[PDB]
């Protein structure tokens, strides 16, 4: 039990904190392990030894040898401890190494931390567990406490030292592995060689490793108990033993320990890793931490969101580091400061506020009454926050002074009176100021910390005294998209649910010259109405959370016609009066109720989404007392507070459907990324104000002061960011605010006008010290007017300069300025290269620089095309906006830009024009830039259209034809397999070879898929409304009708019964596919019940796809008869005229009813024609056409049908779909996830148990699997938090160029099955990896030559009661599970599901599979195996012949999906708790992850054992046994056996080691020549007879070539028959005819073995055997002696085959066989003479003979089938030996042997390997051969044989196999 | 198991190879016998 390992005994419980509390004052002294050693080169030996043994282990255990089962835990768990050795060594750098104090034990210098955790794992069993290690800090701290980060670091530390002990307990064990290999190396070799002096200089030799114990466990074990044993080797070992104090059974005890002590440290280490990794820390530091007991009293400290606290406590080490001061002594003084400085607060009556000194405007008394020395980085910033917005600008002007020196310097070879130098520069360095603010910003963000705010922690939702309303100020002149409206409102309240929170909509309906058009408040009603139902669906306490306003547009002046007062400006103001009350408001009677209180608003806006508990996160950093303004008295300005705060927006990925290249270029930082929390703002963490953008949340009475006392008139768009100059604006950075992006460029161009518009009528408010602004807010107007004015300037720039020299050298300026442009967004990218100065040394982080590069250079290509654009633009904007207020007056094509732009060009060439007059050597550089920019337009529209995307694929036409009629075809499962019969559910499984049976198991995922696929089916137009409606009651009819655990489902049920097949275990995961399932059906029902009038009409395109499946199917009509082929060309002349009718119909756009009528009148004649050529020709085929045809007429009346309904009377079909649409919905949202929550280890339980109420034990830790799916439901019904969805899974694995998610047993479904049901963007992770593992799978396909396809499958093995099983398959590659790349499966369906990225490739493999029988009547079967272990003869692939449920459902929505564009994505999405639940999902991908470490693929694939013998004369015998369960035979190496049939044998036969001559035999007699010789070799082996024998399963061959002639022989065992047969095959090689003679010979005894070997005379005389009429069938059976005896009636027969009809010849009598003096080696049948005389009757000697001769031809061959039967009876033995002289009759039996011989194969545990292990233990444990008895010595002094009786063994018919534990 | 087996029957195997081509010497067949004097049956 010690080993190499760390162990100090056990200490149990209660004895950890007294030792640690000794510790504390005495300690050091020793320890168990430990030596002097450098942290950093330990951790690298570490991970050095972990990948050599692991490679060492990846190399071996696989070629075939024993493992410890020590090991396999570091095999099958490599990724735990590939994570482990990691955050070590990234969490300690050369400085938090070094801070913290040092114990010195022993004379070395230790820190305290890793010292006291090096007796965690050495006094425990090397199990972590938070109870101990918090009773050992406890014991530790008892008299000395510690500091913050010491016990933060207390989980790496122990990850250290156990994955310290696992390296050198992995070492140890691969040491004594290869001792022990080594061991029996040279133990085998001494045993090889009898010799004895040899030995001496071996065991002298291997003297150097003998003293390890682990040597002579296996060699003195070997030595006593084996076969030969010695007596010199023990000799020396024993006394070599002896000597030293050794002896031999301290050894003998020695291997008892130091192996299982190994198998349970590992597995402790193991356990404890993953404790480490699951358990949460935050939580046990708050409960252990002396430094939160004070804390949490007298102070709200325990309620300040964790993040503050985390803030708090670093302060606190901050300051008790540098100062010298303690920690506790530090807060008890910061607390008494807080508690001297009186409560003033409302709120804060009780507790203390101790912010105030920490974090608030008190730092700097604390820090100068403790003795605190600031850090100079912290005396710079504070300095340069003294210095105000000056330091802010200070270097921006300096950079580019230093650019206009250096360009003037360069430029100072010009000529001209230098009149114009200097104003050039100063229009000029606009890029140059861009570039110095970037780098500013890139230089605080490597060095300034970012600053994060500080708030409560409503974990109850939003208090009282604290009411927010949501309004989104936008109008309601939306006929229909008030419904838009709503549903925003909805998702927002769905974001936010908890908490006094109200939501409402303010309106100012569109812009017209009169008052009132006295229409739109009937308008507004529906309106009214509208949200009124919506308060019905959410109507809670008696509270309503919803509001309208509408404004009444007071005329004011003119052209934005009456706003009332002002724009929105004025409705937000005139809100800001009526929620503090006013009566006289100009708004509407009625939709004027307010919510009473409500002092805080948030604006957000239209297409904005709400974040998940944001607001709510806003609302408690806004009440938290640092951040309430106080508003200043002399001025509304507030010095100190917050008035106004602003959450950070970053663009989403892709706008649904519009995703155009257009948004992949002007942003790239698009999602959320959850590693970063706070983004580093200069202006905020430099000056600590922000920029409002009109979307954040704000009170009301500072607010309304400051924005009511200081602005006049005149306020427009730009108006919110001067609200920022009269308030404190901040920018959270903390809460993320996703926004659309707009695809077309008009819409830019339109944003960036009104944005521009704005910024310049500020003039007055920055030239005039009067009024109020901020000193920093100048600089935000002076940045926005520079940003405004830049591309005018380069224009101007660089038109004067290719205008006034421009000789050769400004060749080089139009070279520079372009690149000023580049330096804007690289620098940025300088972030994301520096390694932090190469503190740590990184892993393999990829670079993927070539993205962000092209990104660039497209941006830079985009910008540049567009200059004039946008200078034209703000030139025109600038000048509208000055003369408004500064002179006192106040879709398309190419040609619509063309017309609407008309600027660029002309201004380019008459730029071009007027610069090239003028020394007429300014052309050669003008030319480029102006035929580039006079095509922008071209370059704009091209841009502006939507490029390919998740959804729409360019599939032309052709291939989504055949994926339509591919999905027809696949539906026929569900059209045959759905019925009335109580069921209206699929079955799991469908058999169609071995005699089909209908499965009577269903589970909720094939409910739901097969929901869905009705749902597609409708869609694709295949079947009628009606039908459809009646398939969806019947489902739901029996879903409601079902047994439910608390709404969940026990997974499987019956059919018929509808009751559970085995226990009632309840499947999480199916539960919320069928949830999703449910929740987009309904949603679809909703989307054609609120408008069904369009939908009844139908696609109209499922004819044309079964139309189309005729055209293809009558291809494979084989029209050879005798009338040649009339009726084919009828047949084909009336499909194409009825496929062109179609077609015109379909060109027809009114839909003409007599149209489908003549349609309907052509199919059901196609079909007269169809059923008239079938019942012709009776075929096989033909009947698939007729009911092909038959469907196509039926899907042309259901057409019909849905053209004929009335659409008048359909309030009973709307009020049927929307009890639908309820029903399904309540039945969705009726789950509860919350009982299968482990709040434990957080994930989900497997399941749910309803025997002992328990839960499963495992859970779901990826993100690569199905279960996202389930999820997201998880999070849509709000049943879990959200950190649920970030502690799981997101492991990237390098392959190719890119990373991709690591997946258990990763086939394609995992990253398939969430996005058949949601939607995906391009930008995201998720289609990233899904594109990846597509490639992958195609690429390991073609590595391997078979197609991809490798999913869930059912692999081509059987089983008693034949279902052909059922398990998952994956690549090896992607998988992180052993045992992939030995089966090799593939699965059509695969490639239907993964062809959303590749519908090229999809269908190109799926015509590869095509092209093999890969096909049935219900479509496509389950899967292909390719396997060799499981494919019989020469073929090359088995086609598994299984039907599906979920996977045809599969099928059909990829291919719903991809002919629709997704409709299914969007039918899902289109309920609001998806929306709500969707911004979890978008996120970003990565780039610079820490990727992992990982025709051999054509030779990993396992291979059956094919056991072949040279020559089976001269080596030692082999033999194989044969069984039909109730029939075995015995075959040599040399042709000998028996045959046994239940107990009694058949075939007489001894175990002669030295004769080996019984059995059935084959002869072999030349005429010519006269010689003879036998198939096998053995009796007669004439000269020559190149042979060779193979045992493999099932079959067994003899071949053998005498020179020209070669015969085999294979042996066989038949199939549900008791026969045994010998295919005797003879080929010639030489060109001339031979003749030749076959003869069998085999003795009948029927007999139980020991019958006939006690007295044989008895057995041969009670033998009856005779011939019957037409000779060639031998019968025999014992003549009736009593009423007991079976009978057992046997058989032969010959069974002769390429020949012609002779008579037989047979002989019964073995006295006129042998010749009565020789033997079987010399017989006298074989004579020249006495040829079968034919004597037959009650022979004494009974043998079975026949003879036939053959005269084989020259170059061919000729086969003879011997047979041998044996029945229980008489009357039943003519069926067996009619079923096989028919001819051939050797295949059909063939085939189902070898699957029988399968089935029993499988039945067992037993591999190929292991059978032939077996099969050699049974050669040595039935003949008397013994090679591996007991020891000479030891078999001389024992085996009495009647002493075993006493252990109640028969030991009379026993070979009685031994075996010590 | 299933490892000792295929270890011990490479351990013991491997004279008798010359006797495998020699076949069979045919049979052999005598004149009858001499029926001499001197015998009561
Ligand atoms: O009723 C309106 C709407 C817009 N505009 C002007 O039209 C331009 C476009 O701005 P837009 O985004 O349409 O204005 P809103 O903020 O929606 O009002 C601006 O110059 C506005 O001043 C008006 O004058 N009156
Ligand atoms: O499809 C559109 C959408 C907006 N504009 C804007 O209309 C203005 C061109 O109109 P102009 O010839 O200047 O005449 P007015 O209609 O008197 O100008 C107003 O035109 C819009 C008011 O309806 C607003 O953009 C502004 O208040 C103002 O420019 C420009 O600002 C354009 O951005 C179009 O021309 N076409
Ligand atoms: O085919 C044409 C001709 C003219 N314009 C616009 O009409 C104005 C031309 O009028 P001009 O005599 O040059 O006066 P400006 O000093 O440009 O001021 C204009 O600014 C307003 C904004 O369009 C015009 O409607 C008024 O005629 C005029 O005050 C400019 O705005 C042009 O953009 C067009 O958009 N398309």
């Amino acid at each position: 039990d010690h080993n190499d390992s760390i162990r100090a005994s056990y200490m149990t419980i209660e004895e950890l904190h007294d030792a640690g509390a000794a510790l504390s004052r005495d300690g050091a002294d020793s320890l168990p392990g430990f030596m002097e050693f450098d942290f950093f080169e330990r951790h690298r030996e570490n991970e050095k030894e972990i990948l050599r043994v692991y490679r060492t282990t990846a190399v071996d255990a696989e070629n075939g040898a024993t493992i410890t089962p020590a090991a396999e835990w570091l095999l099958d768990n490599h990724y735990v401890i590939e994570e482990a050795i990691q955050e070590v060594r990234r969490d300690f750098p050369r400085k938090f190494y070094r801070q913290l104090p040092t114990m010195t034990v022993g004379g070395v210098t230790i820190p305290r931390v890793m010292a006291l955790g090096w007796l965690y794992v050495a006094h425990t069993h090397s199990t972590v567990s938070r109870e101990n290690m918090t009773a050992l800090v406890d014991g530790y701290q008892t008299s000395q406490t510690l500091q913050i980060g010491e016990l933060w670091a207390l989980p790496s530390i122990i990850r250290f030292v156990l994955i310290e002990n696992l390296r050198r307990i992995s070492i140890r064990v691969e040491r004594s592995r290869r001792m022990r290999q080594k061991a029996n190396e040279v133990v085998d070799e001494i045993i090889r060689l009898n010799d004895a002096e040899a030995s001496a200089a071996l065991l002298k030799q291997v003297d150097s490793l003998v003293d390890d114990p682990t040597f002579a466990t296996q060699f003195l074990y070997r030595l006593r108990n084996g076969s030969q044993t010695s007596g010199f080797a023990v000799a020396w070992l024993e006394e070599r033993l002896h000597a030293a104090g050794t002896d031999a059974e301290n050894v003998m005890m020695s291997e008892h320990n130091r192996l299982a002590s190994g198998n349970v440290t590992m597995g402790n280490i193991v356990k404890s890793l993953r404790e480490i990794d699951d358990t949460e820390w935050s939580v046990w530091f708050e409960e252990v931490s002396h430094i939160d007991k004070v804390l949490r009293e007298e102070t709200d400290y325990e309620i300040l969101d964790f993040g503050s606290r985390n803030t708090y406590r670093n302060t606190i080490e901050l300051l008790a580091r540098r100062s010298p001061r303690t920690e506790v002594e530090v807060a008890r003084a910061a607390v008494e400061m807080a508690r001297s400085d009186l409560p003033a607060g409302a709120d804060e009556n009780h507790r203390v506020n101790v912010g105030s000194v920490l974090v608030g405007q008190r730092r700097f008394e604390l820090e100068k009454a403790l003795g605190y020395r600031p850090l100079a980085s912290q005396h710079i910033v504070r300095s340069m926050r003294k210095f105000n917005w000056l330091a802010i600008a200070a270097p921006v002007l300096l950079i580019t002074a230093v650019a206009m020196l250096a360009v003037g310097w360069f430029l100072a070879k010009a000529g001209m009176p230098w009149y114009v130098v200097t104003a050039f520069l100063l229009m000029f360095a606009l890029p140059a100021s861009e570039g110095a603010t970037g780098l500013f910003n890139t230089l605080v963000t490597f060095f300034v910390k970012p600053f994060r705010l500080v708030g409560y922690e409503f974990k109850n939702g939003i208090p009282e005294d604290a009411r927010t309303l949501v309004a989104v100020p936008c109008m309601l002149t939306s006929r229909d998209s008030v419904d838009e409206m709503m549903r925003n409102i909805e998702v927002h309240y769905l974001a936010n649910p908890h908490g006094e929170i109200y939501f409402s909509l303010v309106s100012d309906w569109r812009d017209a010259p009169y008052e009132q058009s006295d229409e739109d408040l009937e308008i507004l009603d529906y309106a009214k109405r509208e949200l009124a139902a919506l308060n019905s669906r959410y109507a809670f306490d008696g509270k309503t959370r919803f509001y309208l306003l509408h404004r009444r547009r007071i005329y004011n002046s003119a052209e934005e016609c009456w706003m009332g007062w002002e724009r929105k400006r004025g409705k937000l103001h005139e809100l800001n009066m009526l929620l503090r009350g006013d009566k006289d408001t100009t708004f509407l009677g009625g939709s004027n109720i307010v919510p009473a209180d409500v002092k805080y608003v948030m604006t957000l806006d239209a297409d904005t989404r709400l974040m998940r508990d944001a607001v709510t996160k806003l609302v408690g950093k806004m009440h938290h007392p640092i951040n309430r303004p106080k508003i200043d008295p002399v001025s509304g300005r507030v010095v100190e507070g917050y008035g106004l705060l602003q959450p950070r927006v970053t663009p989403s990925l892709t706008t649904g459907k519009d995703a155009s290249v257009f948004q992949r270029v002007f942003s790239i930082n698009r999602g959320i990324d959850p590693y970063v929390f706070t983004v580093s703002d200069v202006y905020q963490d430099l000056t600590s104000e922000g920029t409002f953008t009109g979307k954040g949340l704000y009170d009301v009475d500072a607010f309304e002061a400051a924005l009511k006392g200081r602005i006049e008139e005149n306020s427009i768009l730009s108006h919110d960011l001067l609200e920022g100059s009269f308030a404190r604006c901040a920018l959270v950075t903390d809460v993320e605010l996703v926004e659309d992006f707009p695809t077309r460029y008009e819409v830019e161009v339109s944003r960036q006008h009104r944005w521009a518009r704005g910024d310049w009528q500020l003039l007055p408010f920055i030239i005039d010290r009067a009024r109020g602004v901020t000193a920093i807010g100048r600089w935000k107007m002076v940045d926005n007017l520079r940003r405004s004015l830049t591309p005018i300037a380069w224009f101007f720039a660089s038109i004067l300069g290719w205008y006034f020299m421009d000789p050769l050298g400004a060749l080089i300026w139009q070279i520079l300025l372009i690149f000023s442009l580049f330096v804007a967004p690289t620098l940025s990218l300088l972030s994301g290269l520096v390694p932090r100065s190469t503190d740590i040394v990184p892993q393999a982080h990829f670079f993927t620089i070539w993205s962000e590069i092209r990104a660039t250079n497209a941006q830079v290509a985009l910008r540049i095309v567009f200059i004039a654009d946008a200078a034209c633009m703000m030139t025109d904007a600038i000048v509208r906006s000055l003369y408004r207020l500064l002179v006192s007056h106040k879709q398309g094509s190419i040609v619509d830009y063309y017309r609407q732009m008309w600027h660029a060009p002309v201004v380019a060439m008459l730029g071009l024009l007027f610069a090239a007059l003028p020394g007429d050597n300014a052309f050669l550089i003008g030319i480029p830039f102006t035929l580039l920019w006079v095509l922008s337009p071209a370059v704009a529209w091209y841009v502006s259209q939507s490029a390919e995307t998740e959804d729409r694929l360019f599939v032309s036409e052709h291939v989504s034809f055949e994926l339509r009629k591919i999905a027809r075809r696949t539906w026929r499962y569900y059209e045959a397999f759905v019925t009335p019969q109580e069921n209206h559910l699929p079955p799991d499984n469908f058999q169609e070879t071995p005699e089909p049976i209908v499965a009577s198991r269903t589970s909720p995922t094939n409910i739901g898929v097969y929901l869905l696929s009705v749902i597609s089916a409708r869609q694709f137009g295949w079947i009628s409304f009606a039908d459809t409606l009646e398939r969806i009651e019947n489902t739901i009819q029996t879903v409601e009708k079902m047994e439910k655990h608390r709404g969940h489902l026990y997974n499987w049920y019956h059919t018929d019964t509808l009751q559970t097949l085995g226990p009632r275990y309840v499947s999480a995961v199916d539960s919320g596919n069928l949830a999703g399932h449910l929740i987009a059906v309904s949603s679809a029902c909703r989307d054609w019940a609120e408008a069904p009038s369009a939908h009844l009409q139908g696609n109209l395109d499922g004819i044309g796809d079964v139309a189309g499946i005729l055209r293809e199917t009558l291809k494979a009509l084989p029209d050879n008869r005798k009338t040649l082929r009339p009726l084919h060309r009828r047949l084909e002349e009336r499909i194409i005229g009825f496929s062109n009718a179609l077609a015109s119909v379909k060109r027809e756009h009114e839909f003409a009813s007599i149209r489908v009528i003549n349609l309907a009148v052509l199919a059901r004649d196609i079909q007269k024609l169809a059923t008239n050529v079938d019942h012709e020709v009776k075929s096989a085929q033909s009947a698939e056409v007729t009911r092909w045809a038959q469907l196509l007429v039926e899907s042309c009346e259901a057409h019909i049908s849905d053209s004929a309904i009335d659409l008048t009377n359909m309030e009973p079909l709307r009020q049927r779909l929307a009890s639908l649409r309820d029903r399904s919905r309540n039945l969705a949202f009726s789950m509860d996830f919350t009982f299968l929550y482990r709040k434990d280890r957080r994930l989900l339980s497997i399941g749910y148990r309803v025997e002992s109420k328990e839960l499963d034990e495992a859970c779901y830790d990826l993100l690569a699997s199905e279960c996202r799916l389930t999820s997201l439901f998880a999070i849509a019904k709000g049943d879990l938090p959200t950190e649920h969805w970030y502690r799981l899974g997101r492991q990237v694995v390098p392959i190719g160029a890119q990373g991709a998610l690591v997946s258990w047993s990763g086939s394609m479904f995992e990253y398939l099955m969430p996005p058949l049901v949601m939607q995906e963007r391009q930008g995201g992770i998720l289609n990233q990896t899904n594109n990846l593992i597509v490639k992958e799978q195609m690429n390991h396909g073609r590595r391997l030559g078979t197609p991809w396809g490798i999913s869930e499958a059912a692999f081509n093995a059987r089983d008693h009661n034949m279902n052909y099983q059922y398990t998952n398959f994956g690549v090896p590659t992607l998988g992180l599970k052993r045992g992939l790349g030995q089966n090799a499966v593939i699965a059509p369906y695969a490639s239907i599901l993964a062809s959303q990225y590749d519908p090229d490739g999809a269908l190109e493999n799926l015509d590869k599979l095509r092209k093999l029988g890969a096909l049935g009547q219900y479509g496509f079967h389950d899967a292909v195996d390719f396997t060799p272990t499981r494919v019989p003869d020469g073929k090359v692939c088995a086609v598994v012949y299984n039907y599906y449920a979920h996977h045809h459902g599969m099928s059909i929505a990829a291919v719903a999906n991809v002919a629709f564009d997704g409709v299914l994505r969007e039918l899902f999405h289109s309920d609001p708790v998806i929306e709500a639940a969707e911004l979890l999902l978008q996120e970003k991908a990565p780039r610079e992850v820490p990727v992992m470490s990982a025709g051999k693929e054509q030779a990993d694939l396992l291979r059956a054992e094919v056991r072949s013998i040279a020559d089976p004369a001269v080596r030692d015998r082999e033999v194989v046994f044969l069984s039909n369960g109730h029939y075995s035979t015995m075959l040599t190496s040399t042709g000998a056996g028996y045959s046994k049939w239940n107990g009694q044998a058949i075939s007489r036969w001894k175990a002669d080691p030295t004769d080996d001559r019984w059995g059935t035999f084959i002869f072999l007699r030349d005429t010519t020549n006269g010689q003879w010789w036998s198939a096998t070799a053995e009796p007669r082996v004439i000269e020559g007879e190149k042979t060779k024998t193979i045992f493999t399963d099932d079959k067994a061959e003899f071949h053998k070539t005498i020179g020209d002639l070669q015969s085999v022989v294979e042996c066989i065992v038949a199939t549900e028959h008791d026969a045994e047969g010998r295919r005797i095959t003879l080929l010639n090689v030489g060109s001339e005819d031979r003749y030749i003679e076959v003869t069998s010979y085999m003795e009948p005894v029927i007999a139980s073995e020991d019958d006939d070997n006690a007295h044989p005379l008895f057995s041969r005389m009670f033998v009856q055997t005779e011939i019957g009429r037409r000779g060639d069938v031998i019968r025999a059976w014992r003549n009736r002696r009593s009423q007991n005896e079976p009978g057992t009636v046997i058989a032969h027969l010959a069974a002769d085959n390429a020949g012609p009809s002779r008579p037989t010849e047979f002989e019964t009598d073995r006295a006129k066989f042998i010749g009565r003096g020789r033997s079987l080696r010399e017989a006298a049948a074989f004579d020249a003479g006495a040829t079968l005389s034919s004597s037959d009757g009650f022979t004494l000697d009974p043998i079975l003979s026949l003879r036939r001769t053959v005269r084989v031809p020259a170059g061919k061959k000729v086969s003879v089938i011997f047979w041998t039967i044996a029945a229980p009876s008489r009357e039943e033995v003519d069926k067996a030996i009619d079923r096989y002289r028919h001819p051939d009759a050797f295949a059909h039996e063939l085939v189902h042997a070898w699957t029988r011989t399968q089935v029993q194969m499988r039945h067992v545990g037993v591999t190929s390997q292991q059978a032939a292990a077996f099969q050699h233990l049974g050669r040595y444990l039935t003949y008397p051969d013994m090679h591996l008895r007991a020891d000479s010595e030891t078999l001389k002094t024992g085996l009495a044989s009647q002493r075993a009786l006493w252990p109640l063994a028969i030991s009379g018919d026993f070979p009685i196999f031994s075996l010590r534990i | 198991i299933v490892d000792q087996i295929n270890r011990a029957v490479s351990l013991f195997a491997a004279s008798d190879a010359a006797q495998a081509r020699l076949p069979v010497p045919a049979f052999p067949v005598a004149e009858p016998v001499e029926d001499a004097g001197d015998l009561d049956f």
